[PDB]
């Protein structure tokens, strides 16, 4: 309740001072402006590398959701069975990470 | 009256604010380039006076033209001062800046960057000291600080 | 210890500018506030200063008076204001006032 | 990211000083040269100033010579000052400019004790310097020479260890030897790859082969032996500095044919002669003998050069700058193959590319 | 007469692969560069108090035309038109005619202060001292045509500034 | 074995520190004492309430107070 | 009384990004032996008020936006952001105590990404869109590592609370067993608020050329106000001071001295080298920090089960 | 000289003092001169509106101790 108030403060506190710095110039009739960048207009070219490194934050950010619970995790009464499935799981990160390594994948980006 | 001094006060405010947070571009044509960056330099430390410069014309305030403006350089030049916000001031800096200079009688230089942009401080020299392209930037500040805006729009 | 001498030239910087006020006073004119050796004065009201431990530079420096030929000079100090006569002295093409 | 063309365009400095120069004297065609490559003036100066007398068939007095290496070997300080610090400014690393400007500086207070201009001198001309040294100036170039070098080790204190720093310059723009001579490079350019090469030492001017000093020669043709190379030239620069300060002889400093070099204003007050030379040079200029010469220095950038040709009257009939700048931002399209947008910014930062001598 | 930057292979034994790995992991030069860094921390700057303290010059610095007098207020120049037939820009403009007593004086003496590249040949052709670069360099104006100058504010600048460059002409004629 | 592994020290020591750590953060709880304290500790703490036992007659291993002496004790806990 | 409590977060936040400028300009000036801003105020404090009053009364560009939508809602969201990322900071009380605060934290510096990406939208020039992709791309890749170390400290916190991360360094800093934690969470820090060595919007032009000191002015204040908070987050993380519960104002001249230290060493690396090849910090956390990170964060799952030191959940 | 840069520091690192300072003289007001009673398990929420019903007054830091009982 009185985080939700602190969430519309920060918001309502945004919001006034991005109004007053979008409308406390345009008081002013300073001139008008016809003013008719490295590329002219050609159209974006697909980077696939780009592409290629948000897909890999995405499942590597997936893993990192699997490995979340783990300092709640390391207060069971099965520890053997919660450690070995720990050690798998940052293994299969790092299992990943070598399959993104070893077929070029962390390259130009490396 | 009250308003008058009111409005007074307030030009007082803006005109400091702007005279003493000038962002130049850092943009340079020629020699002058080299004495411009030699006020940039420690000795003369033009960071000091709230003189800062900044890479893009959209977060600058003042274009210091310094060094030769040829014929095929003019339109990026004009440009560059019509993508800066208002209010901007043009500092020409050097002899080939203020009036052609050395190559004033060329068929590739613009005799002056005044056929192009207009001028607020003329600093002369070929090229002008570091000493003189500071004293040419505080003239700039004293002339924003004796601008009359509020008032001439309270009169108007 | 050798930051109290450090405090103690700092709390006589204080001092020899006259006071709390001339201290403050040449503060907010001049943004420095280190005393010299009063070199001299002109018929304007320009103060000229020696201090031969700061470095080359630092060595020599004006006080630009409050008021010249009629203009008000308090914050409006101008490089300009220096004379011919002791603009050697401040650039330093001589050793002589 | 990869750069398959780099295409640059040039002229936005052409000022066409070479046809000024065909409509002025040679005394006053002097100072378009220190406008050349801003921040190595008297390096050009002395090399047009070397091609005039070598069209006029004099030598300028011994004083003259050491004071011209002197000035040039403080030159090249300001020209590589100027290239490695705002090469590591391009990169992302802006201190060390702020930290060796002080010292930049300091020479261009030499400049203006010397000439009374901190940058384009007008100082060394065609028979000599136009004037003496002042009294107490070379204890002031000592006492700036005593302590350069550990502002030299403190800048390579900054970069030549650093990770960030190697990592921009060590695989970028590696010239072969054999493309180096084929596309006209000179100076570092060539040194950088091995190329054993310098015109101060192979074709000697005017005293340099009385002075000691080492030659860098880089490994790799990198970006990184090029830096080294200017470190290491800058070092061999205080070497000669040293040199010419312990072996500065007496004399005078103009050339004594007063047909070619200005009388002194004493003497210009006194006698008829004197009088009628000043007036004549100082309006007409001297007539130069007919003829061509192609008189190149390593200046710091490279092979700076003058093709000069007089046709027997007091003007140049004509005068082809060679700059070595030209030739290497000519080269920037082989060099920039295979490298990152990134890269190409450093490959242009270690082709020290001032353009006022590209585009003339 | 010549040496090899970067021509070092570096030692292979146990102890430098440990330091070379080290200094990877433990970013050592990385260190040393913040320390260097933390050294000009500590260091008085170099930045003067100007305009209250100014850069240092000589009196051969070549800064704002003045014509100067003889020491009975007659001016020096002659009109010989020396100053702008060396004028490497073509700046000096000189018009003449001989004046009421028959002096060889000037009508018009012009220098265009945006043409003029401050090398101060004109100085040196003057067989009369009569031109002269003077010390000032802080003559920045907010009009181009204010740095148009004419004979009437060049001797003005004489009148001006003669307190000085007399004193720089003293201390630099011997050298000339 | 130590040829390639001081080429792979030379080369790529952040894969090197990489690998050992993570061998050693596999093998080392197989071969700590300490591990079985760990099960034991996060047993002993007690999350829920120990709901007693209905006395049939016969349970002398239950305690009938919390400081009676049998039951479970924690002074390997206290000394560790 | 709450809102005066959220005021007195919110509004110091804005003094201290303010005068932040003023810290990094005088201590950036004595790094490179000049001086920073002295004139505007005395010793220049009145510099960074001059400066944002210049700012808001410079015009705006207004410019052809691709969505004048997004162009408004990139700083609201920038700000708001910047500003909700100070709530659960435990100095040594936060605003808003809460389980989860550190994992909050995580989620919301995970939102800050739709600022750049909204920027490099609104703004129809389409290579200061490919410098937001890349900046995109830069702080998604250093949030991964930021997400593990995170995890990996926390495996020696015993929950995801921000004030038990007080009690947990009661002791020793958490930066003894931890310091390789530290440092690579330090250059991650470094690298998600796109600060020097790693900063790409000012030299191959970046994704805020567009806003001219409007926005721009609001822009860049969410951006140092995420700086001071990362430095204060990592102030709580490995650098935890000794709280008194009888004199609070120990514990928050502590931090705030810590984390002063720390906001100027990234100052002080800022002035020291030169920036990365934008391949090349993708090399270094792909391929440097990525693997490191793991074979930690193996470590400190295994570490506490094999010295039995696994840390209370409450 | 180097002391110069130590206003603009002071400055922020009393804007950095004001929020923590702030928000624990703010929690011993609004607390009865004590601490904010953290609930983060529901055991303590049960435990501070038991303390909320049992003072009397409708809040939980109103704090009955022997002298409630007879
Ligand atoms: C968040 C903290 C900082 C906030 C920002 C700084 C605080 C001060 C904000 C108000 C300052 C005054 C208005 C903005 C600046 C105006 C500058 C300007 O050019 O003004 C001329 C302008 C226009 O004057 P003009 O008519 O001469 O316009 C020139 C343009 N031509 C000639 C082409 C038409 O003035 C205004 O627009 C007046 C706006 C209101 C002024 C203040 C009223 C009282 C406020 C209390
Ligand atoms: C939080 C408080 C502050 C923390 C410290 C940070 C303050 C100091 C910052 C200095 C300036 C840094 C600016 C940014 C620099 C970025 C570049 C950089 O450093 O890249 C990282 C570099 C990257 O490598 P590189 O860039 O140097 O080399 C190129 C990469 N290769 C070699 C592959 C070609 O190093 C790392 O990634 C190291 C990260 C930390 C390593 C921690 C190791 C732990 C040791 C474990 C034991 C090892 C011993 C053997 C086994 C023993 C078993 C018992
Ligand atoms: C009814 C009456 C009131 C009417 C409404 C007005 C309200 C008050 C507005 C603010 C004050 C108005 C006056 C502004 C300054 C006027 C005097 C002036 O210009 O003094 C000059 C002097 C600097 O002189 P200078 O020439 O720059 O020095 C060169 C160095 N030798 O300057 C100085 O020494 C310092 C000048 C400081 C100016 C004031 C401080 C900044 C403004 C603070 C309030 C607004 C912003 C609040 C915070 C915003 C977020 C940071
Ligand atoms: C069993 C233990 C647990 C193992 C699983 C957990 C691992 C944690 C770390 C995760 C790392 C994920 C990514 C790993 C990729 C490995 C493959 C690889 O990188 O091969 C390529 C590399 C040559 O590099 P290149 O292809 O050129 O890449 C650009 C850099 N130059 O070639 C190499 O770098 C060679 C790599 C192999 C040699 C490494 C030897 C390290 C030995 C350390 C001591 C012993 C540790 C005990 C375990 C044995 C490990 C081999
Ligand atoms: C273009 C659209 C506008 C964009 C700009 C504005 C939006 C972006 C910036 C604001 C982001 C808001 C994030 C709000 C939720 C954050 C998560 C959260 O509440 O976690 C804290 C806490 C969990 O901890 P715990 O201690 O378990 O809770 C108390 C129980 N003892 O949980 C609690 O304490 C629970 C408290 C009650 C429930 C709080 C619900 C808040 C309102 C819902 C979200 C509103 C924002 C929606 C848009 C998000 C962004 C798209
Ligand atoms: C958490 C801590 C936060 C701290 C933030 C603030 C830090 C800086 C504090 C202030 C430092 C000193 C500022 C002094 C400014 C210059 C004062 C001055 O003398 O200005 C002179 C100017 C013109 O004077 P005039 O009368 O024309 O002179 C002719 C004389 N024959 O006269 C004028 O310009 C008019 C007077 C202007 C005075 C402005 C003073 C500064 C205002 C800053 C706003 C914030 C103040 C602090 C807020 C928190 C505390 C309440
Ligand atoms: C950033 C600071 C503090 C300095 C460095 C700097 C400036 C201002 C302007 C420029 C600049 O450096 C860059 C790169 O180096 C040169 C070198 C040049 O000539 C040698 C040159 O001539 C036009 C232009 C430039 C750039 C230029 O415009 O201030
Ligand atoms: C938030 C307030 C109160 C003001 C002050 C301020 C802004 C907006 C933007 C900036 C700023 O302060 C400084 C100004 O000077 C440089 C100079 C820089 O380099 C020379 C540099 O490099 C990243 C960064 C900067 C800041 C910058 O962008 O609003
Ligand atoms: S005015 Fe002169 S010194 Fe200046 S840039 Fe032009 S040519 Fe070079
Ligand atoms: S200094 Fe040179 S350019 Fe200027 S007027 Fe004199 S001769 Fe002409
Ligand atoms: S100033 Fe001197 S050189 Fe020029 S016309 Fe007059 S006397 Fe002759």
């Amino acid at each position: 309740m009185n985080l939700m108030i602190t969430l519309l403060t920060n918001f309502t506190l945004a919001t006034l001072l991005v109004t007053i710095a979008f409308w406390l110039p345009q008081l002013n009739v300073y001139s008008e402006k016809t003013s008719p960048d490295p590329m002219g207009s050609a159209r974006l070219p697909f980077s696939m590398k780009f592409f290629l490194v948000a897909i890999t934050f995405l499942l590597f950010d997936l893993e990192i959701a699997l490995l979340l619970p783990l300092p709640w995790a390391s207060q069971t009464t099965n520890l053997n069975t919660m450690l070995t499935m720990a050690l798998l799981l940052i293994f299969l990160l790092a299992v990943s990470l070598a399959y993104e390594w070893t077929q070029k994948g962390l390259e130009w980006t490396e | 009256s009250r308003g008058e001094y009111v409005v007074a006060k307030l030009d007082d405010l803006i005109n400091w604010a702007r005279r003493s947070s000038l962002w130049p571009m850092t943009f340079g044509l020629a020699c002058c380039a080299v004495e411009m960056m030699h006020m940039a330099a420690p000795r003369y430390d033009m960071d000091r006076f709230g003189v800062v410069f900044r890479a893009s014309p959209r977060q600058s305030d003042v274009m210091i033209v310094a060094g030769t403006l040829t014929n095929k350089m003019a339109p990026a030049l004009r440009k560059v001062y019509d993508q800066m916000p208002e209010p901007r001031y043009v500092v020409s800096m050097g002899s080939c800046a203020n009036g052609g200079g050395y190559y004033h009688y060329s068929y590739s230089v613009v005799r002056g960057c005044d056929r192009i942009v207009p001028v607020d401080i003329y600093v002369p020299g070929c090229p002008p000291t570091a000493e003189a392209l500071l004293y040419g930037i505080l003239q700039l500040q004293k002339k924003i600080k004796r601008e009359k805006r509020l008032r001439i729009w309270y009169r108007r | 210890m050798e930051l109290l001498q450090v405090l103690k030239r700092g709390l006589q910087q204080v001092s020899g500018h006259g006071g709390l006020r001339g201290y403050l006073r040449v503060l907010f004119r001049a943004n420095d506030v280190r005393v010299g050796t009063l070199v001299g004065e002109d018929k304007y009201g320009n103060k000229y200063y020696e201090d031969n431990k700061q470095f080359f530079g630092r060595h020599r420096w004006v006080i630009y008076t409050t008021e010249m030929n009629g203009k008000n000079t308090f914050w409006d100090v101008d490089g300009s204001m220096v004379p011919p006569e002791w603009h050697r002295w401040l650039h330093c093409m001589t050793d002589d006032p | 990211e990869m750069v398959r063309k780099c295409d640059p365009h040039i002229g936005l400095l052409h000022r066409g000083t070479e046809k000024l120069i065909e409509y002025k004297t040679y005394l006053q065609a002097l100072p378009y040269f220190d406008r050349l490559d801003y921040v190595s003036m008297m390096c050009n100066e002395q090399a047009y100033s070397l091609a005039v007398e070598k069209l006029l068939n004099i030598q300028p007095p011994p004083r003259a010579q050491w004071i011209r290496v002197l000035f040039g070997e403080i030159t090249r300080l300001l020209n590589h000052i100027m290239a490695v610090t705002t090469h590591a400014l391009d990169i992302g690393a802006m201190t060390p400019f702020f930290w060796m400007f002080e010292e930049r500086e300091k020479m261009f207070e030499f400049y203006e004790r010397v000439s009374g201009a901190r940058m384009h001198a007008a100082y060394v001309r065609p028979g000599g310097v136009h004037q003496d040294l002042p009294l107490g100036l070379m204890d002031d170039i000592y006492e700036f020479s005593k302590n350069f070098s550990l502002r030299i080790d403190e800048l390579e204190e900054m970069l030549t260890n650093n990770r960030i720093w190697r990592n921009r310059t060590v695989d970028i723009g590696v010239v072969t030897a054999e493309d180096a001579l084929n596309y006209g490079f000179s100076g570092v350019m060539l040194r950088g790859s091995g190329i054993q090469w310098d015109l101060r030492k192979t074709q000697p001017y005017d005293v340099y082969d009385q002075v000691e000093f080492d030659v860098p020669i880089g490994s790799r043709g990198d970006c990184y032996d090029r830096y080294l190379c200017r470190v290491e030239e800058m070092r061999q620069s205080i070497r000669i500095i040293s040199q010419c300060l312990n072996k500065m002889p007496p004399g005078e400093i103009k050339v004594d044919d007063a047909k070619v070099s200005p009388p002194k204003r004493a003497e210009m007050k006194t006698s008829m002669e004197s009088l009628i030379h000043h007036f004549k040079l100082y309006t007409e200029g001297y007539q130069v003998p007919p003829g061509a010469t192609y008189t190149a220095i390593e200046a710091p950038k490279g092979e700076f050069g003058v093709y000069l040709v007089s046709d027997g009257s007091s003007r140049p009939y004509r005068c082809k700058i060679k700059a070595p700048g030209f030739a290497h931002l000519a080269g920037l399209d082989k060099m920039s193959k295979g490298h990152m947008l990134a890269d190409v910014v450093a490959i242009i930062g270690t082709q020290d590319i001032v353009f006022g001598e590209v585009d003339r | 007469t010549y040496k090899y930057v970067n021509l070092r292979e570096p030692s292979m034994d146990m102890k430098s692969v440990t330091d070379r790995a080290a200094q990877t992991l433990l970013w050592t030069e990385l260190i040393r560069g913040l320390g260097m860094t933390l050294s000009y921390l500590f260091r008085e700057p170099a930045t003067i108090n100007y305009p209250f303290e100014k850069g240092p010059l000589s009196p051969r610095f070549r800064g704002e035309h003045a014509l100067r007098r003889y020491p009975s207020g007659e001016e020096r120049c002659i009109a010989c038109k020396l100053c702008e037939a060396v004028c490497p820009a073509q700046a000096i403009t000189i018009e003449a005619e001989p004046r009421a007593d028959g002096s060889r004086r000037t009508t018009r003496y012009d220098i265009d202060m945006t043409k003029c590249i401050y090398c101060g040949f004109c100085q040196e052709a003057c067989p009369v001292d009569a031109i002269v670069e003077g010390p000032n360099f802080e003559f920045s104006t907010e009009t181009h045509e204010e740095l148009l100058y004419n004979k009437e504010k060049l001797l003005n600048n004489g009148d001006k500034w003669e307190a000085e460059i007399a004193a720089n002409i003293q201390a630099d004629y011997l050298y000339r | 074995v130590a040829a390639f592994l001081k080429n792979v020290w030379a080369k790529e020591p952040v894969l090197v520190a990489s690998f050992a750590i993570a061998g050693l953060a596999v093998i080392l709880p197989t071969l700590s004492p300490y591990t079985k304290y760990s099960l034991m500790i996060n047993r002993a703490t007690p999350y829920n309430y120990p709901v007693p036992l209905r006395d049939d007659g016969n349970m002398p291993d239950v305690p009938s107070h919390p400081q009676d002496p049998q039951g479970p004790s924690l002074e390997w806990l206290k000394r560790l | 009384m709450f809102m005066i409590n959220v005021l007195t977060l919110i509004i110091p936040i804005l003094l201290a990004v303010a005068f932040l400028t003023l810290v990094e300009r005088k201590v950036l000036g004595y790094m490179q032996f000049r001086k920073g801003p002295n004139v505007v105020g005395p010793y220049g404090l009145l510099q960074p008020i001059a400066d944002a009053i210049k700012l808001f009364i410079k015009e705006p560009l207004r410019p052809a936006t691709s969505s004048i939508s997004m162009f408004i809602l990139a700083p609201i969201l920038a700000l708001t952001l910047a500003l909700t990322m100070w709530i659960p900071l435990p100095m040594p009380y936060p605003l808003i105590n809460m389980n989860l605060g550190v994992l909050f934290m995580l989620a919301m510096s995970s939102l800050a990404v739709y600022s750049i990406l909204w920027s490099g939208w609104a703004s129809n020039s389409k290579y200061a869109l490919i410098g937001a992709l890349r900046a995109v791309a830069q702080t998604i890749s250093y949030e991964v590592t930021l997400a593990i170390i995170l995890l990996s400290v926390l495996l020696m916190n015993g929950s995801f609370t921000l004030s038990t991360l007080i009690i947990t360094q009661e002791q020793v800093w958490l930066i003894f067993p931890a310091w390789p934690l530290a440092m690579m969470w330090f250059i991650s820090t470094l690298a998600e608020t796109n600060r020097a060595p790693f900063d790409l919007t000012e030299g191959e032009s970046g994704f805020n050329v567009e806003y001219a000191a409007g926005p721009f002015a609001l822009f860049f204040m969410a951006e140092y106000a995420n700086i001071i908070m990362m430095n204060i987050f990592t102030t709580t993380l490995f650098l935890g001071a000794f709280h008194n519960p009888y004199m609070p104002e120990l514990y928050t001249i502590n931090f705030t001295i810590k984390s002063l230290l720390l906001s100027i060493t990234f100052l002080w690396i800022r002035a020291s080298y030169p920036r990365f090849r934008y391949d090349q910090l993708m090399h270094l956390l792909w391929k440097n920090f990525l693997p490191l990170t793991l074979a930690l964060c193996m470590w400190h799952v295994s570490l506490p089960i094999l010295l039995s030191s696994i840390p209370p959940q409450t | 000289m180097w002391f110069e840069v130590l206003p603009g520091i002071a400055v922020m690192g009393v804007c950095l003092f004001i929020p923590g300072m702030a928000t624990a003289r703010i929690h011993r007001f609004s607390n009865g001169g004590r601490e904010k009673r953290v609930a983060h398990y529901s055991y303590q929420w049960y435990l501070m509106e038991r303390d909320r019903r049992v003072s009397g007054v409708n809040r939980y830091y109103v704090s009955k101790g022997l002298e409630n009982i007879d």
